[PDB]
C-alpha cells in the first residue's frame, strides 16, 4: 500500500516532532506569501506559534515529546484553498498577457 | 485574566546561590559576576599573549 | 620493473610530535655529508652560517669553512681569486652544473640535497632504505653497466653506487661507523637541512595546544553563558478565545 | 667491526613469514634460472621477502644505534 | 630518439586505418632509425616519457 | 544594480554654474585608472631584483610590444596626476571648499597617499635617483627621536637600502594605489 | 562575614573598567613570562640531552 | 551598525552557517600572510624557487608565514566546500543573486590558488600552469592563440612567471570586493536556517549571539590551521615541488593539489579533449543549474531522507572522485572513475530532481 | 530588514533569565549524551551507507589494483 510508505514517509521526514503541519513547512515564493497573507487571523496566529515552537526547538537541536508530535491522521491542508486561488488567479492574469 | 500569568519555574536552570526565593540574590550578586568577568578577564589575557 | 617497495617506518627520535632532532647527530650527519656525498651531491641551499648553534659553534664552523677555497671578486684588476671560505658561503658545489656533474656520473646527475627529504615520498625512512637497502640484482635481472641494483629506487636501477659502507669515515666523538650508523646520521642532518625549523615549529606547537586548551574551554563558557538567555526560554501562546 | 644491521637481519630472516619469502624467492631462482630463455625475473618475489624482513628490522634496528 | 629494428618494424606493422590521426610510420621520418619530435603531449602540454 | 548607479551618478543634483575647476576632481578619477591600468601591464613585465630590476625596465621599452608606451604613459601620467591634484586643492582654497571638513581631509590623506605611492614608484627602476630619493625620503624617519634609526632600518630590512627595500617598495607600490582608490 | 574569591576579584578589578583593562594587561604580563617558561622546561624535559644547549658545553671554553 | 551590530539573525542556524565568517578569515589571512611573502618574494625564474627557499630559511619567522599561507589555502578550501555543502543541503541557493555570486567566488579563488601554486617554480608549480593553461586550447578555432597570449610566448617561461605573481597579487582583493558584493545580496534577505522555514517569526540579534559563535569558530579554525603548520606542514601538500621546476620533464606521479583532485578525476575519464575540458568546466557550472532543478516544495533536506540520502551519496561520490584522482590511470580505476564521474551528473540532474517529485507526492501536493 | 519591520506576531508571551542569575552548563553530560545518541541514531541510517559503499568500493579497487600487478593474482 502506497499508504503504508506514505505514514512511515511522514514520520521519517520528521516535521512533526517539532510539531508542524505539512503547510507550515512549504517553501515561501510570491504565490505562498499572498496566501498567508490571505489567511484568517486564527489559522496566521497558529501557524505562527508553531513556527516559532519549531524554530525553539531547532536552536536547541531538541524535539517535542512523541505524544505532542503531529499526528500523520490529523495533518489537514489549511494553506490549501488559499494557495490554490492565487495560482488559479495568477494564470488567469497569465493567460490575459499572451492574447 | 493577565494575573493568570505566572513566571514558569526556572529551579532548574538557576545558580545554586540564587535558589532560595526567600533570600536576596544581591548577597551573591558579586560572586556570581566576578565568575563570568573571570572567564572573560582570562580569555582576554590569553589572547593577548 | 613497474613494482614499487615502500620503506618501513624507523622509529627516529624526532618523529615524534614534541620531539626534537637529536643535535649530536645533526653534527655527526654532517661530517658523512661533508666526508662522503658532497664530492657527488650539492647542497646548495645551505651557508656554514646555519650550522652555527646547530651542531657546532661559531669558531668551529668558521674552521670548517676555511678548510676549502671559494671564488671571489673581481679585485681591482678585474679578476676572480680563491679565498678561504667564511661563514657566509653556502657549502661548495663538486659540478659547475649538472651537465659535469652527468658527464662525471655515467650520465646520471646526482640530485641537490638540501631538500631531498622534502622532496620525496617517505623522507628520511626513504633515504635511510635506500642508502642501506643495495643488494644483489634478482635472478632474470641484468642491468646496463652503471647501474646498480637497489629496490628501494622507483624502477631498482640506480646510478648511485652504494655511497656508505662501515668504516666509510670516521666520526669526530669515536661513535662506531658502521654502514646502518651514518646512514641514520646523515639522514638525521638531511632532515635539519630541509627543515631548520624543525624543532622551533614543534616548540610552538606545545605552546599551541596549551594556549588552545585554555583558550577554547574558556571562549566557550563564553558563548553558553551569553546563549543561556536563549537556551532556558520559556514560550506560552496565548490567543484570544 | 660488526653493522647490528646485519645481526638484526639475520635475527629477523627467521620469522617465519621471511623464510616463507626466502623460499618462493628460491623457487622463482631455481625456475628461472633453469632456461636459456625466460621473460621473468624473481623481482616481486625479492621485494616481498624485503618488506616483511625490513618491516622487522625497522622495528630492532636502532636500539643498537647510536 | 634512436630507434632499434624491433621497434622499427613495429611501428611498420601497425594498421594505419585505426588510427585516431592516421599515419604511416615513413610518412613521420627520414631515416627509419631516427625519430625526431617534439616532445609536448598534444593533449594539455607535458611531457610524454 | 540600478541604483547608487542610478542616484549616486546619473540623477545626482549638481551646481549649474560650476567652473573647468571643477573638473579636476573627475581627472583625478581618470588619472588614477590610468596609473593603475598601465601599472599592472608594467607589473606584468617587471622583477625587482636589484640584479634585475634596471634591466627588467629596460626590457620593457626595448622589446614588450608597446611597453614604451605603456611605460612612459606611467611616468607622465604620474605627473598629470600631481598637476591635477595641486588644480584640485588650489580649487579647494580658493572656494573655500575646505569647509566640507570630512571630504576636504581625506583628501589631505589622498595627497599624502598618492606622494608615499608615487616616491615608492621613482624607486622600481633602480636608477641613481631610484636608490638615492629612497634613501632620503626613508631617512626623514630618522629624525623621529628614540627609535628614528630603528624604524628606517626596520622600513629598509637592513642597514642600508638594498635588495630587500626594492622589493616591499614594489609590493607597497602594488597595493597602495587600490587603497586609494 | 568573608565574601568569596570570585567576589573579592569583581570589586576589586573587574567592576571598573579602567582597573579592569589594568588587570589584563599586567595578568597577561605574568602570565607570559610563566608560561613561556613551564613551557620551554617542558619542551627541553622532553627533549633532555639533544637540544644545542644540552650538549655546547662539550665544544665551548671561551 | 546595521550590517553587523543589530543585524537580524534566525536564532537556530547552527555551526554549518559558520563557514561564512571562516571564508573571510582565511581570505584575510591570506592576504596579511601574501602581502608580507611578497615582501621578500622574486618573480624572475632563475630566482623564484631562490627566494623562496631565502624566505623558510632566512627571513625571520619566514617558514611560519609561508606553512601558514600554504596551509591557508587548504583550509580556504575546505571551508569553500563546507560552504557550498551547506547551501545545497539546506536551499539556500534559492538566494539566487548571493548563490551565483558564489559561483564566481568559488572559480575567482580557484583561480587564484592555481597561480599562486606556479610561483615557487617548483615540478609542480610549472606542469600545473602547462596544463591548466592549456585548457583553453579547446577553444575551437583561437584556443592555441589564447593560450600562447597568456603564456607570453610559445611556452611557459619568464614572461609566465611574472605576470602570474601580478595577476595572483590582485586577484584577492578582488575577491574581497566581490565578497561583499555577496553580503550585501545575503542581506536584502537575511540567512536561512537549518528548516528551510522563514525565520522572522523568531530572529535575535547577531551581537552577540553569533559574534561569540564566529569566535568560537574562528578559534577552531585556527587551531586546525596551526596543528597542520606546527606539525605537519607538507602534509597536505606535493614532495614535488620541493624540486625546481625541469620543462624537460614531468614527474612520473604528477597528481593536482587535493582540492582539485575531484574535477581532475571528472576530465581524466573522458578519453577526448574536448569532452574532458566540457565537462571539467561542467563539474563547478553546474551549480548554476542547481536552482532551476529544485523540485520539492520544501527549501531544505531535513525534513526529506530520499534526498538527504542522495545528497549524501554525492558527497561521497566526490570523496571516490577525489580518492581517484589520487591514483594511476590504470585498471580498476580507470573505471571506477568514469563511474563516479557519471554518478556525479547523473546524482545533480536526474536523481535529485526525482527524488524531490516523489517527496512531494508522498506528502499528497 | 530591521527590527520593528519583521513580520506580524500576536499572543506570544517569552520568559527570560540572565545570564548571570543562570549555568551555562545545566546538565550538561547527563541530558547532553542522551541528546547527542539521539541526534547520532536519528541520522545515521542517511548518512553512513553511502560512506559504507565508498569503503567497500575503496578496499575492492585497492585490492584488485594490486593482484593485477603481481604473477599469480
Ligand atoms: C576539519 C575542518 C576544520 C574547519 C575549522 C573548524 C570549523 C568549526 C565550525 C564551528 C563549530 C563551533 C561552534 O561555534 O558551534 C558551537 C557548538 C554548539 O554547541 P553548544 O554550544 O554546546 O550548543 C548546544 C546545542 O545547541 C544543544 O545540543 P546538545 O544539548 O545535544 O549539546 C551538544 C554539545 C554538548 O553535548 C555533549 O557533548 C555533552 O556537544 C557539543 O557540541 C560539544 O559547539 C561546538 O561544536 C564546539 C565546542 C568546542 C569547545
Ligand atoms: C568538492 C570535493 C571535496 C571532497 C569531499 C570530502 C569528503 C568529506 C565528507 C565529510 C563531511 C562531514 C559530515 C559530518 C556531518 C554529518 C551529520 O551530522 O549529518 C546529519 C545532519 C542532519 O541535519 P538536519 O537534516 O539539518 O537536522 C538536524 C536535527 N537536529 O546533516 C547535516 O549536517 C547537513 C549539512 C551538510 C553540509 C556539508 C556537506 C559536506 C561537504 C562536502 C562537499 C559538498 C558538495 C558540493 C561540491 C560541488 C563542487
Ligand atoms: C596556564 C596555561 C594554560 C594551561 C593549558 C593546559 C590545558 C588545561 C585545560 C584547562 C581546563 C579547562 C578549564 C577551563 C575553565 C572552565 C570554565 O570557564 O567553565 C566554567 C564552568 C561553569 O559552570 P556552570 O554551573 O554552568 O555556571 C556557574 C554556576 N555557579 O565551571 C566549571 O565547569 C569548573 C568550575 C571551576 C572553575 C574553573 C576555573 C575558571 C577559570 C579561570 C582562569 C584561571 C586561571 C588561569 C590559570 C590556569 C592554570
Ligand atoms: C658520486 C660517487 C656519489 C656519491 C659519493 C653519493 N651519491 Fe647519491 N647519487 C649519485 C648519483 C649519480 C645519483 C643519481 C641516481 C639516479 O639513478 O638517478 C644520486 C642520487 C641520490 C639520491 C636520490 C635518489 C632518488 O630517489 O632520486 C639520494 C637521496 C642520494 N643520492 C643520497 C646520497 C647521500 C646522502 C650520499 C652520501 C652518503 C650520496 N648520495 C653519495 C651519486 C653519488
Ligand atoms: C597612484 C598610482 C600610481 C602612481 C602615482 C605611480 C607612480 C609611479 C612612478 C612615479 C613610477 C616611476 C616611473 C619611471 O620609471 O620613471 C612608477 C613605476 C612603476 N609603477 Fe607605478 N604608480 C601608480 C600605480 C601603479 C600600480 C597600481 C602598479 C602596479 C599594479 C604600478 C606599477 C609600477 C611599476 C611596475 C613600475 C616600474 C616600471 C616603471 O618604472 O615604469 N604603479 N609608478
Ligand atoms: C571567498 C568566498 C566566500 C566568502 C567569503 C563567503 C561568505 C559568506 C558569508 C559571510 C555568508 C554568511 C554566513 C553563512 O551563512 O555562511 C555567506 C552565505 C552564503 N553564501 Fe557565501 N561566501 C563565499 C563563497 C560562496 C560560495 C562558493 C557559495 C556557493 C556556490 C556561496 C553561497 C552562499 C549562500 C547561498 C549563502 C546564504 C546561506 C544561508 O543563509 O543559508 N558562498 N557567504
Ligand atoms: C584568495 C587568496 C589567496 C590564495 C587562495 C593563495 C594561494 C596561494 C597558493 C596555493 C600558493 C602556493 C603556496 C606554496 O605551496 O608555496 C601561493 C603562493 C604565494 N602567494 Fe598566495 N594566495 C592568496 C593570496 C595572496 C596575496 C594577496 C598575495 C600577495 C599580495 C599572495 C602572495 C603569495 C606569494 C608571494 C607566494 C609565493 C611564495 C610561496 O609559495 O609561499 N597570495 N598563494
Ligand atoms: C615605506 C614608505 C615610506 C618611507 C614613505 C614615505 C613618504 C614620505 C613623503 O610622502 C608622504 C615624501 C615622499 C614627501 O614628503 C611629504 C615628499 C614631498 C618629500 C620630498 C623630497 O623628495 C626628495 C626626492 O624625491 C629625491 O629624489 C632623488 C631626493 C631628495 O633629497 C636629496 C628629496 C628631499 O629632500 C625631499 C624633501
Ligand atoms: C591566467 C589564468 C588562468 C589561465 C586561470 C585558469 C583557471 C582555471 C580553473 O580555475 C577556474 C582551474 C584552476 C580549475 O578548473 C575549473 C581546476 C579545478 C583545474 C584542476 C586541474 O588541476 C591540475 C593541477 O593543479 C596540476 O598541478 C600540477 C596538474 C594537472 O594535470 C596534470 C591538473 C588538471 O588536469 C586539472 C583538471
Ligand atoms: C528506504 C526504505 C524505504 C522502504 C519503504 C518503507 O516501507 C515501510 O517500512 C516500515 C518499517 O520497515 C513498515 O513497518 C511499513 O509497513 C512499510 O510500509
Ligand atoms: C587530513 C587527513 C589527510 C589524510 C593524510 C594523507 O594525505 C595525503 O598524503 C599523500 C602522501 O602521503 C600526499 O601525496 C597527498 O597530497 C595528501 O593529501
Ligand atoms: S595526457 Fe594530458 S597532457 Fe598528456
Amino acid at each position: 500500500w502506497l499508504e503504508g510508505i506514505r505514514k512511515w514517509y511522514y514520520n521519517a521526514a520528521g516535521f512533526n516532532k517539532l510539531g508542524l503541519m505539512r503547510d507550515d513547512t512549504i517553501h515561501e515564493n510570491d504565490d505562498v506569501k499572498e496566501a498567508i497573507r490571505r489567511l484568517p487571523e486564527n489559522l496566521y496566529d497558529d501557524r505562527v506559534f508553531r513556527i516559532k515552537r519549531a524554530l525553539d526547538l531547532s536552536m536547541r537541536q531538541q524535539i517535542l515529546p512523541k505524544e505532542q508530535w503531529t499526528k500523520y491522521e490529523e495533518d489537514k491542508s489549511y494553506l490549501e484553498p488559499y494557495l490554490k486561488e492565487v495560482i488559479r488567479e495568477r494564470k488567469e492574469r497569465e493567460e490575459w498577457a499572451k492574447k | 485574566s493577565h494575573t493568570d500569568i505566572k513566571v514558569p519555574d526556572f529551579s532548574d536552570y538557576r545558580r545554586p546561590e540564587v535558589l532560595d526565593s526567600t533570600k536576596s540574590s544581591k548577597e551573591s550578586s558579586e560572586a556570581r559576576k566576578g565568575f563570568s568577568y573571570l572567564v572573560t578577564a582570562t580569555t582576554t589575557v590569553g589572547v593577548a599573549y | 620493473s613497474d613494482l614499487e617497495l615502500h620503506p618501513p617506518s624507523y622509529p627516529w627520535s624526532h618523529r615524534g610530535l614534541l620531539s626534537s632532532l637529536d643535535h649530536t647527530s645533526i653534527r655527526r650527519g654532517f661530517q658523512v655529508y661533508k666526508q662522503v656525498c658532497s664530492s657527488c651531491h650539492s647542497m646548495d641551499y645551505v651557508a656554514y652560517r646555519h650550522l652555527v648553534g646547530v651542531c657546532y659553534t661559531e669558531d668551529e664552523a668558521k674552521a670548517l669553512a676555511e678548510e676549502v677555497e671559494v671564488q671571489d671578486g673581481p679585485n681591482e684588476d678585474g679578476e676572480m681569486f680563491m679565498r678561504p671560505g667564511k661563514l657566509s658561503d653556502y657549502f661548495p658545489k663538486p659540478y659547475p652544473n649538472p651537465e659535469a656533474a652527468r658527464a662525471a656520473n655515467n650520465g646520471a646527475l646526482p640530485p641537490d640535497l638540501s631538500y631531498i627529504v622534502r622532496a620525496r615520498h617517505g623522507g628520511e625512512d626513504y633515504v635511510f632504505s635506500l642508502l642501506t637497502g643495495y643488494c644483489e640484482p634478482p635472478t632474470g635481472v641484468s642491468l646496463r653497466e652503471g647501474l646498480y641494483f637497489n629496490p628501494y629506487f622507483p624502477g631498482q636501477a640506480i646510478g648511485m653506487a652504494p655511497p656508505i659502507y662501515n668504516e666509510v669515515l670516521e666520526f669526530d666523538d669515536g661513535t662506531p661507523a658502521t654502514m646502518s650508523q651514518v646512514a641514520k646520521d646523515v639522514c638525521t642532518f638531511l632532515r635539519w637541512a630541509a627543515e631548520p625549523e624543525h624543532d622551533h615549529r614543534k616548540r610552538m606547537g606545545l605552546k599551541m595546544l596549551l594556549m588552545m586548551g585554555l583558550l577554547l574551554p574558556l571562549v566557550y563558557a563564553m558563548k553558553r553563558h551569553k546563549w543561556s538567555v536563549l537556551k532556558s526560554r520559556k514560550l506560552a501562546y496565548r490567543p484570544p478565545k | 667491526l660488526v653493522d647490528p644491521l646485519t645481526t638484526v637481519r639475520e635475527q629477523c630472516e627467521q620469522l617465519e613469514k621471511c623464510v616463507k619469502a626466502r623460499e618462493r624467492l628460491e623457487l622463482c631462482d631455481e625456475r628461472v634460472s633453469s632456461r636459456s630463455q625466460t621473460e621473468e625475473d624473481c623481482t616481486e618475489e625479492l621485494l616481498d621477502f624485503l618488506h616483511a624482513r625490513d618491516h622487522c628490522v625497522a622495528h630492532k634496528l636502532f636500539n643498537s644505534l647510536k | 630518439r634512436h630507434r632499434t629494428k624491433k621497434e622499427i618494424d613495429q611501428e611498420a606493422a601497425v594498421e594505419v586505418s585505426q588510427l585516431r590521426d592516421p599515419q604511416h610510420d615513413l610518412e613521420r621520418v627520414k631515416k627509419p632509425e631516427w625519430v625526431i619530435l617534439i616532445g609536448v603531449c598534444t593533449h594539455l602540454g607535458c611531457v610524454p616519457i | 544594480l540600478m541604483k547608487i548607479v542610478n542616484n549616486a551618478f546619473i540623477d545626482l543634483p549638481a551646481p549649474s554654474n560650476i567652473s573647468s575647476w571643477w573638473n579636476f576632481g573627475s581627472l583625478l578619477g581618470i588619472c588614477l585608472i590610468l596609473q593603475i591600468l598601465t601599472g599592472l601591464f608594467l607589473a606584468m613585465h617587471y622583477t625587482s631584483d636589484t640584479t634585475t630590476a634596471f634591466s627588467s625596465v629596460t626590457h620593457i621599452c626595448r622589446d614588450v610590444n608597446y611597453g614604451w608606451i605603456i611605460r612612459y604613459m606611467h611616468a607622465n601620467g604620474a605627473s598629470m596626476f600631481f598637476i591635477c591634484l595641486y588644480m584640485h586643492v588650489g580649487r579647494g582654497l580658493y572656494y573655500g571648499s575646505y569647509t566640507f571638513l570630512e571630504t576636504w581631509n581625506i583628501g589631505v590623506i589622498l595627497l599624502l597617499t598618492v606622494m608615499a605611492t608615487a616616491f615608492m614608484g621613482y624607486v622600481l627602476p633602480w636608477g641613481q635617483m631610484s636608490f638615492w630619493g629612497a634613501t632620503v625620503i626613508t631617512n626623514l624617519l630618522s629624525a623621529i627621536p628614540y627609535i628614528g634609526t630603528n624604524l628606517v632600518e626596520w622600513i629598509w630590512g637592513g642597514f642600508s637600502v638594498d635588495k630587500a627595500t626594492l622589493t616591499r617598495f614594489f609590493a607597497f607600490h602594488f597595493i597602495l594605489p587600490f587603497i586609494i582608490m | 562575614v568573608a565574601p568569596t574569591l570570585t567576589a573579592r576579584l569583581y570589586s576589586l578589578l573587574f567592576r571598573r573598567t579602567s582597573t579592569f583593562a589594568l588587570t589584563i594587561v599586567v595578568g597577561a604580563l605574568f602570565f607570559e613570562r610563566a608560561f613561556d617558561q613551564g613551557a620551554d622546561a617542558i619542551y627541553e624535559h622532553i627533549n633532555e640531552g639533544k637540544l644545542w644547549k644540552h650538549i655546547k658545553h662539550k665544544y665551548e671554553n671561551k | 551598525n546595521n550590517a553587523f551590530i543589530d543585524l537580524p539573525a534566525p536564532s537556530n542556524i547552527s555551526s554549518w552557517w559558520n563557514f561564512g565568517s571562516l571564508l573571510g578569515i582565511c581570505l584575510i589571512l591570506q592576504i596579511l600572510t601574501g602581502l608580507f611573502l611578497a615582501m621578500h618574494y622574486t618573480s624572475d625564474t632563475t630566482t623564484a624557487f631562490s627566494s623562496v627557499t631565502h624566505i623558510c630559511r632566512d627571513v625571520n619567522y619566514g617558514w611560519i608565514i609561508r606553512y601558514m599561507h600554504a596551509n591557508g589555502a587548504s583550509m580556504f578550501f575546505i571551508c569553500l566546500y563546507m560552504h557550498v555543502g551547506r547551501g545545497l543541503y539546506y536551499g539556500s541557493y534559492t538566494f539566487l543573486e548571493t548563490w551565483n555570486i558564489g559561483v564566481i567566488l568559488l572559480l575567482t579563488v580557484m583561480a587564484t590558488a592555481f597561480m599562486g601554486y606556479v610561483l615557487p617554480w617548483g615540478q609542480m608549480s610549472f606542469w600545473g600552469a602547462t596544463v591548466i593553461t592549456n585548457l583553453l586550447s579547446a577553444i575551437p578555432y583561437i584556443g592555441t592563440n589564447l593560450v600562447e597570449w597568456i603564456w607570453g610566448g610559445f611556452s611557459v617561461d619568464k614572461a609566465t612567471l611574472t605576470r602570474f605573481f601580478a595577476f595572483h597579487f590582485i586577484l584577492p582583493f578582488i575577491i574581497m570586493a566581490i565578497a561583499m558584493v555577496h553580503l550585501l545580496f545575503l542581506h536584502e534577505t537575511g540567512s536561512n536556517n537549518p528548516t528551510g522555514i522563514s525565520s522572522d517569526v523568531d530572529k535575535i540579534p547577531f551581537h552577540p549571539y553569533y559574534t561569540i559563535k564566529d569566535i568560537l569558530g574562528a578559534l577552531l579554525l585556527i587551531l586546525a590551521l596551526m596543528l597542520l603548520v606546527l606539525f605537519a606542514p607538507d602534509l597536505l601538500g606535493d614532495p614535488d615541488n620541493y624540486t625546481p621546476a625541469n620543462p624537460l620533464n614531468t614527474p612520473p606521479h604528477i597528481k593536482p593539489e587535493w582540492y582539485f583532485l575531484f574535477a581532475y578525476a571528472i576530465l581524466r575519464s573522458i578519453p577526448n579533449k574536448l569532452g574532458g575540458v566540457l565537462a571539467l568546466a561542467f563539474s563547478i557550472l553546474i551549480l548554476a543549474l542547481i536552482p532551476l532543478l529544485h523540485t520539492s516544495k520544501q527549501r531544505s533536506m531535513m525534513f526529506r531522507p530520499l534526498s538527504q540520502c542522495l545528497f549524501w551519496a554525492l558527497v561521497a561520490d566526490l570523496l571516490t572522485l577525489t580518492w581517484i584522482g589520487g591514483q594511476p590511470v590504470e585498471h580498476p580505476y580507470i573505471t571506477i572513475g568514469q563511474l563516479a564521474s557519471v554518478l556525479y551528473f547523473l546524482l545533480i540532474l536526474v536523481l535529485m530532481p526525482t527524488a524531490g517529485t516523489i517527496e512531494n507526492k508522498l506528502l499528497k501536493w | 530588514r530591521q527590527f520593528g519591520h519583521l513580520t506580524r506576531v500576536r499572543h506570544v508571551i517569552t520568559y527570560s533569565l540572565s545570564p548571570f542569575e543562570q549555568r551555562a552548563f545545566p546538565h550538561y553530560f547527563s541530558k547532553g549524551i542522551p541528546n547527542v545518541l539521539r541526534r547520532t541514531r536519528a541520522c545515521i541510517l542517511r548518512v553512513a551507507p553511502p560512506f559504507v559503499a565508498f569503503y567497500l568500493v575503496y578496499t575492492w579497487g585497492t585490492q584488485e589494483f594490486e593482484k593485477s600487478k603481481r604473477k599469480n593474482p
